[PDB]
RNA sequence: UUGACCUCGGAUCAGGUAGGAGGACCCGCUGAACUUAAGCAUAUCAAUAAGCGGAGGAAAAGAAACCAACAGGGAUUGCCCUAGUAACGGCGAGUGAAGCGGCAACAGCUCAAAUUUGAAAGCUGGCUUCGGCCCGCGUUGUAAUUUGGAGAGGAUGCUUUGGGCGAGGCUCCUUCUGAGUUCCCUGGAACGGGACGCCACAGAGGGUGAGAGCCCCGUAUAGUUGGAAGCCAAGCCUGUGUAAAGCUCCUUCGACGAGUCGAGUAGUUUGGGAAUGCUGCUCAAAAUGGGAGGUAAAUUUCUUCUAAAGCUAAAUACCGGCCAGAGACCGAUAGCGCACAAGUAGAGUGAUCGAAAGAUGAAAAGCACUUUGAAAAGAGGGUUAAAUAGCACGUGAAAUUGUUGAAAGGGAAGCGCUUGUGACCAGACUUGCGCCCGGCGGAUCAUCCGGUGUUCUCACCGGUGCACUCCGCCGGGCUCAGGCCAG
RNA sequence: GGGACCGAGGACCGCGCUCUGCAAGGAUGCUGGCGUAAUGGUCACCAGCGACCCGUCUUGAAACACGGACCAAGGAGUCAAGGUUUUGCGCGAGUGUUUGGGUGUAAAACCCGCACGCGUAAUGAAAGUGAACGUAGGUGAGAGCUUCGGCGCAUCAUCGACCGAUCCUGAUGUAUUCGGAUGGAUUUGAGUAGGAGCGUUAAGCCUUGGACCCGAAAGAUGGUGAAC
RNA sequence: UGAGCCCGGGUCGAACGGCCUCUAGUGCAGAUCUUGGUGGUAGUAGCAAAU
RNA sequence: AAACUUUCAACAACGGAUCUCUUGGUUCUGGCAUCGAUGAAGAACGCAGCGAAAUGCGAUAAGUAAUGUGAAUUGCAGAAUUCCGUGAAUCAUCGAAUCUUUGAACGCACAUUGCGCCCGCCGGUAUUCCGGCGGGCAUGCCUGUUCGAGCGUCAUUU
């Protein structure tokens, strides 16, 4: 278990951090996985997510719908994703809430830096892979 | 005994293996520092004073200018290869002038002195 | 309290300190001791491995198995017995086993630079003239006043001739 | 805490007027106005005893004990039936002592934790480490807001020696759930006896065993105790010829018969 | 007339410094009372509480005018023990140490007393081209040497050096580093059950629509990117000056703290009239000196240290500051007064006193629209798994109240034993074995064959059959046994 | 002869008798009824009989008096240090690791080098002295064992023995002012006379701490304000 | 016997229990007890400060 | 018989008890040493589009610089603000700045946004007038610089 003394257990101070933290690291908690062929053509189990990512749903009432994320809504850990609306008392649609690790990602919106992330957490993978293989 | 306020005079040993894990750590830091050389310096062989326990022998604070001077360590090289001095006592006795002579010597025969730089 | 309320309540970021402490519980260099040090040894057992005495003191308590850190006359006198006026005092002339015990005897044993002191250029040039003038008596050379202001003796003005090299 | 409940002003109202003779606040601008204080029998007033630091928490219990009762705690785990008395479910090992090679528990070959459970399942501790993985369960109580959350079964403890068996098997046991590890020249009486239920299941090695012996013998101030009795069979005792031939005739029957 | 030297002042001259705060721990001053003594006054409380002044991360103390009577110890500090001993006491209440010993830590020094006198060799300021030029301080004494278990001076012959760079290393922040969202059911949702797997030096914790090692952050070890500041440091360049330093020896020297010790006396304090220590007043020292001890040993013999100047890390305390980790703690009348607008709302002229108050739902999806009507209000209708979950919202007791229904009530009710009437509710032994026929199928049946595991003599399978044996299933046939209550 | 209440136990054993079994150490045999209801439960009411409202406090007793509008939650012999009795446990004339040091999977567990605490010899005011004449004594009981001849635990009573101290008795001898030998005493001890203690747990009691909970007037310390 | 325990029916939505021990802030009708809520008096007294 | 009163059942009110939960409290332990005249603790006034409360900030005012991360804010309004970018953010770090009136509080007064004196500037008829702005002006003490006083005191005809 935890030997690090800088790491707590206490599900207090954990819980206070989760729902107290900044946005960056509300980013780092609403990382998402990546698809089959992303895991194979990327050596990346997860990143952190963003506006112009294609995902599909695995988990909730609306399993298996797929659709580009519309927004990002940091303060309350949740996102939007086109399509996937519900319609109100006045019908007005309000798009229904989703979690990062319910969905899972199927295209990314490559730039610079999404290249240097996944090239960072791709060479460490087969760093160590050779480091524990030989 | 409790006329006073013991309430507010009472303080506990919880501290007690934070203590003991504290002064590890402390001994440790200074072997690192001093990391060839030993921890503590070498003390000479001192007698109790009182009558109730003459027969029996303890460490002193440091050894005799005499003493010092028959096993041939300078007085001024001697805290620098880690030998306590202590300018207050005397001998008195050829008896502990011996003994002394003797454990400094087998310091000598025990030690290794780099030279300098 | 107040305050730790205070900090409670503001928006401001809690200054999370590092754990920094003022000895290093561990030795570093690139030394024999260093280089063989364990991290994960304590003390005792590191000096058995590298076979040095830790505590020179009484042992306060029970210690590891086998660990080995912790430690005719006419005039009588002892001191005869116990013998192998001017001492030399800037060092002491001294006469199957761990490696680094062995390294640290090697790294003693070696020999060192000499660095030998010199003479200034006007002490060369002074004994040159002493020597020049008054030959090679020690006598004279003292006896001399314009020559030898310093009225050094007959013995110093001959060590220094010696270590010059010049007789 | 020390001020918690008279960190207050109160004053007693006295045999003035006709109200409980308590301490009551002073002032006559809020609700708290005019209520008890410094009672135990008041709202928000200090408790009956507070609790304090000074209360005896550790006790000393003597060396002597504590070893005869860590040699008793071994003699059950040697005892076959006290592993299931102290519901380890040992069914399927050959040997209830199970002393396993050092060779093979020895150097890298355990370290790896897929090479201890394989090691486990083939000497059988499988069906008890599958007993504390599907026990892992739920604590009922606020140990679960105090940190407590979740309770299981004990394992198997694996004995070795770190000066001929080493420290790896040490990691290698500690990721496994419900299966602890101890030094040989550190044995524990909290993990050999649970709960204070003799019949802990130890996993043994043919080092431990040569240095349980070298440890007991090397104990200073203590020896093996003998025992009040030799032979432990009442059974043996009771029903032997030399007492069954000097018992004199019996006067009855187990079950006598009622007369009027 | 002039110019000094000394002293005293001014300048909105130049450079700095002191306030206040905090005060948990620390160093001093000052300083009670309640209580106990079953009354109370000495005493105790207490050298405490309040008040005043002053620092730091520790402070303070600290290298003997010590302990001791030793076969000696050897700065200070903290623990255990000494010890409830000694000692003191309205000898009542009570008070109450210390040496020694085991430990933790351990580090020693700077001055005044000297003539550098063959050379004030020392230091402040402003002016700088930053290299060296002045001014001033100062001889009523700044450098070097020296500080009494020492030293100086000569002779003497051995042995030591000093600076500047500095790769790289350690400390700490940071980047990255394992494995199922596979199939079926339940469900609003799977993190639940079942089946099949994987990882693990990682099965701590938290989030995600319900108990998630493998969905996610993190978690473990070894690494790896970049950066900050301290310390260390392999090595590489300069040294230079008849410069410093340690010793040995001796027909040469060896200065050591004053209204301070001490005596008398008042107060305070302590276990301590050799006044326990200190303060105030009067007098007032010594140099084979002074202090404190030992001792009847025969006279103050003997022992051990140098007071009136100063510095100093570590072991030690810590309700305070910056953090961090934990608990056999409390769980919204509890836990801090404050889980939330909490020193807030509020009261008092003022010092001060000081509360009450958490939970919709997974997600507001927070009730569109129609229709009553003056409202914190309804009837439809809709959202949700559920709205008698509707911002009066997790569940929703009792006290108290209303409607409906039943019964009862001639100046008390309520309770006990025993029926009766009415109302509502429940539902008795769980209700089977055995024998005999005819058929059918399986098997410790077969001295049947083959295989596997084993306690090596016991099991379990695969394959033939029904001659015998045993089981069942079917269709007949007969018997028996039963729970309670009455006569 | 008529009537009432009950059937306790559950193979045999025993005592017996009127002996092919019986009324003899305890009920069986036969028949019938029982599921749209045998038998029950709660509530309400009526009916016979009984029946002061609780706690506290005082008194020989009552009688007074104190508290009670109701319901929910809170609510009172607790914790330390020092003594003491008893139970269990470990060791045992020794006992106690946990001041500390070593170690560790790290407030855990394991380990122990030197001390220290109490005890294992006492008495006297003190100098100091210092526990065997007898199987550590006898006699008589005494649990128990026994070759039945006798051995005898613990403990008690008596007669003994010794030690410290006190009052004597006053040896060789002595430095000529020192000594205690021997034999005594209706003596004294918290003495010897073949050790029981140390640690720990559980309960009980005592003292002081807030001390089971609640409840004076007062006194002192430091501040705020006005006034006859 | 009793303090209490088990089940049936309704509601309800996330944790809980039996036994062996260990621990304690462990069992209420009173204390003119504390807090909170709610009654008769009473739709009465009286329109009084507050509201 | 109704009304009223009493008991019970169903249902509905009141109320917040019980179970559950906890970004809280309490206790213990470990690492480090850091307020102020270069203006401290504290008080006040302002700064947002909609700001009540709380927080942040100080006329550069929910703040600026620089670095790092890498595509948001979010209750509503909003950008032609920014997406292979010196680049969003109610982001993190944080070495650079701004820092209103008070307060040890410092030109005098303090209950006035009042009253002063020295140096410089600005605009409006402007060498004169007015208003504003910048730099300043506390005390005790230390060192240095300068000035002054004193028959205190020394001399000075070679």
């Amino acid at each position: 278990m935890k030997v690090r003394p800088t790491v707590s257990s206490s599900r207090r101070k954990a819980r206070k951090a989760h729902f107290s933290a900044p946005s960056s690291v509300r980013r780092v908690i609403m990382s998402a996985p990546l698809s089959k062929e992303l895991r194979e053509k990327y050596n990346v189990r997860s990143i952190p997510i963003r506006k112009g990512d294609e995902v599909q749903i695995v988990r909730g009432a609306h399993k298996d719908k797929e659709g580009k994320v519309t927004s990002v809504y940091r303060l309350k850990y949740v996102i939007h994703v086109e399509r996937v609306t519900r319609e109100k008392a006045t019908g007005q649609t309000v798009p229904i809430g989703i979690h990062p690790s319910n969905v899972v990602i199927t295209k990314l919106h490559l730039d610079k830096d999404r290249e240097n992330i996944l090239a960072r957490i791709k060479a460490g993978r087969e760093q160590v892979a050779k480091a524990k293989g030989k | 005994h409790f006329r006073k306020h013991w309430q507010r005079r009472v303080r506990c040993h919880f501290d007690q293996p934070g203590k003991k894990v504290t002064r590890r750590l402390a001994r440790r830091a200074k072997a690192a520092a001093l990391a060839p050389r030993p921890v503590d310096k070498l003390r000479p062989i001192v007698r109790c004073p009182t009558v109730k326990y003459n027969r029996r022998t303890r460490l002193g604070r440091g050894f005799t200018l005499e003493e010092l001077k028959a096993a041939g360590i300078p007085r001024l090289l001697a805290p620098t290869i880690g030998i306590a001095v202590d300018h207050r006592r005397k001998n008195l006795s050829e008896e502990s002038l011996a003994a002394n002579v003797q454990r400094l010597k087998d310091y000598k025969a025990r030690l290794i002195l780099f030279p300098r730089k | 309290r107040e305050l730790q309320k205070r900090k409670r309540r503001s928006s401001r970021p809690t200054i999370r300190m590092p754990n920094r402490r003022k000895k290093a519980l561990n030795p570093a260099g690139n030394n024999i001791i260093a280089k063989s040090w364990n991290k994960k040894e304590t003390l005792s057992q590191n000096y058995t491995r590298f076979g040095l005495v830790a505590k020179l003191g009484k042992a306060t308590g029970g210690t590891a198995p086998g660990n080995k850190a912790l430690l005719s006359e006419s005039d009588a006198v002892p001191q005869q017995q116990q013998q192998e006026n001017h001492i030399r005092q800037h060092d002491l002339e001294l006469e199957s086993k761990p490696e680094v015990l062995r390294a640290l005897e090697r790294e003693a044993t070696r020999p060192v630079e000499k660095t030998v002191r010199h003479q200034s250029e006007r002490e060369r040039e002074w004994l040159q003239r002493l020597v020049d003038k008054h030959g090679d008596d020690v006598a004279a050379m003292a006896r001399d006043r314009k020559l030898n202001p310093y009225q050094q003796t007959a013995s110093d003005i001959k060590r220094r001739l010696k270590k010059a090299g010049l007789l | 805490s020390e001020k918690a409940g008279h960190q207050t002003s109160a004053e007693s109202w006295g045999t003035g007027r006709a109200v409980a003779r308590i301490p009551r606040v002073s002032g006559g601008g809020t609700h708290r106005a005019g209520q008890g204080a410094f009672g135990n029998m008041c709202r928000s007033g200090r408790m009956f005893a507070p609790t304090k630091i000074w209360r005896k928490w550790h006790v000393k219990i003597n060396q002597g004990q504590k070893r005869f009762a860590t040699a008793s705690a071994l003699a059950a785990s040697a005892v076959a039936p006290l592993l299931m008395a102290r519901g380890h479910q040992v069914s399927t090992v050959p040997e209830v002592p199970l002393v396993v090679d050092s060779a093979a528990v020895a150097g890298d070959a355990v370290a790896k934790t897929a090479a201890a459970y394989k090691l486990l399942k083939a000497i059988g501790a499988g069906p008890d480490v599958e007993k504390v993985k599907k026990s892992k369960k739920l604590r009922a109580g606020k140990g679960k807001m105090r940190g407590r959350r979740h309770r299981q079964r004990r394992g198997p403890l694996i004995v070795y020696s770190p000066e001929h068996d080493g420290k790896e098997l040490v990691k290698g046991f500690r990721n496994i759930p419900g299966v602890e590890t101890c030094p040989v020249d550190a044995l524990n009486l909290l993990q050999l006896a649970p709960g204070g239920h003799l019949g802990r299941f130890i996993v043994w090695t043919s080092a431990a065993i040569k240095q349980l012996d070298a440890v007991y013998e090397s104990k200073k101030g203590f020896f093996l105790p003998a025992n009040i009795v030799s032979q432990a069979d009442l059974s043996r005792l009771i029903n032997s010829t030399e007492i069954q031939s000097v018992l004199r005739a019996p006067k009855g029957e187990a079950r006598t018969k009622r007369a009027c």
